[PDB]
DNA sequence: CCGTTTCCAACGAAGGCCTCAAAGCGGTCCAAATATCCACT
DNA sequence: AGTGGATATTTGGACCGCTTTGAGGCCTTCGTTGGAAACGG
């Protein structure tokens, strides 16, 4: 979804 | 290549249900001894039937000599007769050889 | 009665534990079972048929099996090659376990009741329920559980409770999900990550049920108001974004001071990336009021529900200007803010 | 579990009697003899019903003498009135 | 007879079996060739009943149970709660030549000319160290083995330890036998008690303390209130010392002293209060106390004064 | 509808409104349809509580079917290999009584115990005691098929409690949680016993304090006596009849400036554990012990609405 | 006024329950004798 | 009943998680003991 790449985009 | 001669796999039988029975933990050095008395209590039994069925006035044995050895030991009286404790104690496929029953237009099995 | 042979019990039970059916549990044959135990022991094929006997009659029987293992010995016939040519021929826990109700239902019983004498409908076992066709034909009595968390991950039962209404059951499962919610948390009331992926389990399987039936359950609501000031923002940010998109209907100014103050508390300090999250959570929440808005038109009146969706839009307005003057005009955020002033 | 305790037997094995190692045993004893059609099943039920005598004892005299466990001295008092018991 | 037997089972069942046949060892009373025919691999309860069997084939007297019960005692030494006595001298005698037998006889007659049936032994060790238990009886009784008494004694010096376990009963009589066997006029109870007997040992010895002097970062940040922190840890530091600290467990108050804080003043009655300290290792809690901010950088002298005082019970008055 | 009452008063617990104040606990006489004998039972045990939610289809008319299969699940579940009847007769039995007398108001339902008896009467080895005590705000945000007991007090075993909460959550579909008391109520519940009027002081009034540390360990106890503690609240209390926050706070006070005046340790840095008196001793886990049998209500009512609270 | 029987306060160990770690092997899968048996003659 | 042929039995081989024993902690609750107090001479 939109909310688990912005996770994943927040992570690195 | 496992070896075992015929007395121990008999009497590893009467060992299991002594296991059984008492329902607590044995240590090992109690099989053997199990094992002794089992061979003496078998010794005791086979000398009172032949000394049994030589007052008994002949040479074979029947049900009526260990009837009455069971007697003088305390387990079968004339209430509780025989037939009780093989109903309690024995299967099927052995009360069926055991005490006589009546079927099909009163065939009875044993003669009895 | 062939069980009394020792030569044929394993297979003449494997053969019963086929054959069991219900009518077929009667008292005296669990005597029967209970002398064959007690003249034998502990044999499998004869707990498989006790656990199964136990579960045709709890009112007669307890057992509580230990492990699963093997009860049932998996002997191939020697028919294996023959089983293999007919085949190729014909060719061509968190959440409460499913069971059945409690027995305590007509626990004290003077005489039968009217109903069965005379053979009426009654009701349908749960244990029959195995496929759609079978919920089709029987939707309209059905047998409910003795925990309704297990209703949380069963379609054939989430396709019933869609649409029921009831206040005894929705009691239940806003008690049994309030507390399972607080007492699973990882920062509320208690200083526990050991939990961790658990919790994260079973919000995307509350919220995979609640994207069904169309609408949220209160236990969740509560959960939100409640844990709101005391979170961070990034232990389940997506979970958590995802359970506030399903808020009831409501007047702006009394949901306004329960989560809206905190979500702006949180967001004028957060990174780029929760603004971008919230954003999407704000257009979902507004999506989510305008659908269910627009059937209530076809069954406060409208003029004051317009109010409300419109201080939502002012609302959400001053955020993006306010977060676009904060953030040095990123492009980043624009795309998201124009992405819900098209919706 | 050291191999020197074994824990009690959950499950009975099956109720089948070695008729066989019966008639060997008292035709080894007593050869001179015949036993009846079925007097092995008798032999056996005697002897299942000395083994429950023997087993009672014995876990009686266990559980009466400071001890969890079934030791030799233990049956071995058993056996000397058991055996004496038994015959007849 | 039956009750050395059950005496000597129990105090074997009361022996770990890691360290059982060091205590079979040190007891040396069956013979070293006895030891390797026992199997230490299988149950305790077999190894005990075989152990029972051994030393029943052999004549067990009463005497070789207690040395093996004062031999577990002497290397446990921390089941029981420990205090201390302080015998005085009058000034016109002079130093004694001690002798072990003597003492021994003249310890045995005062309890048997008191007392009817009593039973005394003896284990003089090393550290010049005296180990004695005595269980209790009277004219009409038998001695009491399941109650015994526990004494350590420290030859030509003044203070002896002992387990308070029944003697509150005999104290008189105890005190009276130690400082006539020691050849003393008085003796008194100090107020220290303690399950720590090393503990013990070391600040009725006072010495604890062994040191003597001879000849032969993340610049970003910056810490305020900083000379406060340096004034704190150099108080604590003159205040406690250097030295390891003793290990105590426990330490009480009494206080009867008046409220003066309005609010009661009027009052003329003092407030009775009991206080009692509890720490798995004190005097290292309170060492940190000032330094982590919950007291101030000097300690009351009541917190500070239980090692060089040899107190550990105290009691304040107004 | 019954919901919307429920949203409305769980969104309604918020934190701007002031807290109130507590009443003085009067002693009154119990009813005379009490059992003294079961009252002499309760009191002087260490009791384990518990939050329960309200039970769905609970029968006051069947209560020996209910122990005849709680037993039965016992014995099953004691042995893990055999099964077992229900009707048969076991060496222990389960026995659901039912109290009088326990309840605050009409409204409230009936309190009721499950006993587990080793037959030989027999000994008791575990007891359970369900209750609820001035539970109006519950009462009303609940259909009429369940029953509110949010009470559970547990004496005996461990092992025994789980089991029974097993089957309780099995068969009426509940839910135990554990209940803990922080040093805020301690505080109260001591304040509002010292002020209660005693005929004889059998116990001293004593706190028990836990000294963060944590490399180290250390824990304070503070005792004294009775009648100096009740000078000491005489001395400060000034509302007649009324127990508010600012006199606990200068009775708690009190304690810490005649502690720090001789120890000059700061007592207020430490954590309150455990509070013993007269009338009752409380401690953080969620243990109570009750002495005396006139101030039982007031007890009952503190720990009920504490119950209701965390369920709701 | 003083000695004796009795209820009350209090330390204790005592037992009962809970938890963890380590040594053991029973149970499950699997080989190829081999022995139980049923009637073979 | 000696002879026979066949097919289920099992015991030694091998390996992992279930199993129990030993040890430590810690608690809640009865009992033995010392002592203040009412009663008898």
């Amino acid at each position: 979804g939109v909310l688990a790449h912005l996770e994943r985009l927040e992570t690195q | 290549r496992p070896r075992q001669d015929p007395h121990k796999a008999g009497l590893s039988h009467y060992v299991k249900l002594f296991s059984f029975y008492a329902k607590m933990p044995m240590e090992r050095k109690a099989l053997e001894m199990v094992e002794k008395c089992l061979d003496k209590y078998f010794q005791h039994l086979c000398d009172d039937l032949e000394v049994f069925a030589a007052h008994a006035g002949r040479k074979t044995v029947k049900p009526e000599d260990l009837e009455l050895l069971m007697r003088r030991q305390g387990l079968v009286t004339d209430q509780v007769s025989l037939h009780v404790l093989v109903e309690r104690h024995l299967p099927l496929e052995y009360r069926q050889l055991l005490i006589p029953c009546a079927y099909s237009g009163n065939s009875v099995f044993p003669a009895q | 009665a062939s069980l009394q042979d020792d030569a044929l019990c394993p297979y003449v039970c494997h053969l019963l534990y086929l054959l069991t059916k219900k009518e077929n549990v009667k008292p005296f044959r669990v005597r029967k079972l209970l002398d064959l135990q007690a003249k034998m022991g502990m044999q499998p094929h004869l707990q498989a048929l006790l656990s199964l006997y136990k579960f045709f009659a709890p009112a007669l029987i307890s057992v509580s099996l230990p492990v699963k293992k093997i009860y049932f010995k998996n002997s191939e016939n020697l028919w294996k090659t023959a089983l293999l040519a007919v085949k190729q021929r014909n060719r061509g826990s968190v959440i409460p376990v499913l069971n059945s109700s409690s027995y305590t239902k007509e626990c004290g019983k003077k005489e039968m009741s009217l109903s069965d004498c005379l053979n009426r409908s009654g009701s349908f076992p749960l244990e029959q329920l195995q496929s759609f066709p079978q919920l089709l034909q029987n939707i309209h009595c059905l047998e409910l559980p003795s925990q309704m968390g297990s209703v949380l991950n069963n379609s054939l039962l989430l396709h019933y409770i869609n649409c029921v209404r009831d206040e005894p059951v929705l009691l239940r499962f806003y008690y049994w999900l309030s507390q399972t919610l607080q007492e699973e948390c990882i920062w509320y009331k208690v200083n526990n990550y050991e939990h961790g992926k658990e919790f994260t389990n079973f919000l995307d399987t509350i919220i995979r049920a609640e994207c069904f039936l169309q609408e949220g359950f209160y236990s969740c609501e509560a959960f939100l108001y409640k844990s709101l000031p005391l979170w961070d923002g990034l232990c389940c940010r997506s979970q958590f974004l995802q359970l506030v998109s399903w808020i009831p209907f409501s007047s702006f100014s009394e949901v306004k001071p329960l989560l809206f103050d905190h979500l702006a508390q949180l967001f004028f300090t957060s990174t780029i990336y929760f603004k971008c999250s919230v954003l999407q959570s704000l257009k979902e929440l507004l999506q989510n009021w305008l659908l269910w808005l627009s059937m209530d038109i076809h069954m406060t009146t409208l003029g004051g529900s317009m109010n409300s969706v419109s201080k939502l839009i002012h609302y959400v307005g001053w955020l993006s200007t306010t977060a676009m003057r904060l953030e040095s005009n990123n492009t980043f955020l624009l795309h998201f803010i124009l992405d819900f002033y098209e919706k | 579990m050291a191999l020197s305790t074994i824990v009690s037997q959950r499950k009975q094995i099956k109720r089948k009697a070695p008729r066989g190692f019966l008639k060997r045993v008292f035709k080894r004893k007593k050869p001179q003899l015949r036993l009846e059609k079925s007097g092995d099943l008798l032999v056996h039920l005697n002897c299942l019903l000395f083994v429950h005598r023997l087993a009672e004892e014995s876990r009686t005299n266990a559980c009466a003498s400071k001890c969890r466990v079934i030791n030799k001295e233990h049956v071995l008092a058993a056996a000397k009135v058991i055996l004496k018991k038994s015959r007849g | 007879d039956e009750t050395v037997a059950e005496f000597i089972k129990r105090t074997i069942l009361k022996i770990p079996m890691n360290e059982l046949t060091t205590i079979l060892k040190a007891w040396d009373f069956l013979s070293e060739n006895q030891l390797q025919t026992v199997n230490f691999r299988q149950r305790k309860e077999s190894v005990v009943q075989h152990l029972i069997h051994l030393c029943e084939e052999k004549r067990a007297s009463i005497s070789d149970a207690a040395l093996l019960d004062i031999i577990y005692m002497q290397f446990h030494q921390h089941q029981k709660v420990w205090e201390v006595f302080q015998m005085s001298k009058g000034p016109g005698e002079d130093v004694d030549l001690f002798d072990m037998k003597q003492f021994k006889n003249s310890f045995k007659k005062i309890l048997q000319r008191a007392l009817k049936n009593v039973t005394v032994s003896f284990r003089e060790t090393e550290e010049n160290a005296v180990w004695i238990r005595i269980a209790w009886g009277t004219q009409y009784t038998k001695p009491n083995q399941y109650k015994p008494t526990y004494v350590v004694y420290y030859s030509q010096t003044p203070y002896a330890f002992t387990s308070s376990s029944m003697l509150r009963r005999n104290t008189p009589l105890l005190g009276q036998a130690l400082t006539i066997a020691s050849k003393h006029h008085q003796i008194v109870k100090m107020d220290l008690r303690s399950r720590y007997l090393d503990s013990l040992k070391a600040i009725v010895f006072k010495q604890y303390n062994q040191t003597f002097e001879t000849h032969n970062m993340d610049s970003r940040i910056i810490h305020e209130n900083i000379v406060e922190k340096e004034r704190v840890q150099r108080i604590t530091q003159e205040t406690f010392g250097d030295y390891p600290q003793p290990q105590l467990e426990f330490a009480q108050y009494k206080l009867e002293t008046k409220f003066k804080s309005s609010i009661l003043a009027e009052r003329e009655e003092p407030l009775r209060c009991l206080i009692k300290f509890s720490s798995p290792h004190l005097l290292e809690a309170l060492k940190s106390l000032a330094p982590a901010g919950i007291a101030d950088a000097p300690l009351s002298p009541l917190l500070t004064c239980i090692p060089n005082k040899r107190m550990n019970y105290f009691k304040i008055r107004d | 509808p019954l919901q919307k009452r429920l949203e409305s008063v769980r969104k309604q617990s918020s934190f701007i409104l002031t807290p109130p104040r507590r009443k003085i606990p009067q002693c009154s006489q119990l009813q005379e349809d009490v059992d003294p004998q079961k009252v002499a039972f309760l009191l002087h045990k260490q009791w384990t509580l518990y939050s329960l939610t309200p039970l769905y289809k609970f029968s006051y008319s069947n209560l020996k079917e209910y122990s005849r299969l709680l037993n039965a699940f016992i014995v099953a579940e004691k042995q893990k290999g055999l099964a077992v009847e229900v009707g048969e007769d076991f060496n222990i039995k389960v026995i659901f009584s039912t109290l009088l007398g326990m309840k605050g108001t009409q409204r409230d339902p009936e309190a009721f115990l499950v006993q587990i008896v080793s037959k030989s009467e027999g000994k008791v080895l575990w007891t359970g005691w369900f209750c609820c005590v001035f539970g109006d705000s519950l009462l009303e945000t609940v259909s009429e098929d369940f029953t509110c007991l949010p009470l559970f007090l547990a004496n005996g075993a461990e092992s025994n409690t789980a089991i029974i909460g097993t089957w309780f959550q099995k068969t009426f579909d509940c839910y135990f949680s554990p209940l803990a008391i922080n040093a805020f109520n301690l505080s109260w519940m001591a304040a509002m016993w010292t002020a209660c009027k005693m005929d004889h002081y059998v116990a001293t009034t004593e706190f028990l304090w836990s000294v963060p540390c944590s490399p180290q360990s250390l824990d304070i106890s503070f005792a004294i006596h009775p009648e100096d503690a009740k000078a000491l609240w005489d001395s400060v209390h000034k509302t007649p009849g009324e127990v508010t926050q600012e006199e606990v706070d200068l009775f708690m006070d009190c304690l810490y400036s005649h502690f720090h005046r001789h120890f000059k340790i700061h007592l207020s840095a430490t954590r309150l554990v455990r509070v013993s008196t007269s009338v009752a001793s409380a401690h953080t886990d969620g243990k109570i012990k009750i002495l005396c049998h006139k101030y039982l209500i007031g007890v009952l009512a503190y720990l009920t609405e504490l119950a209701i609270f965390q369920i709701e």
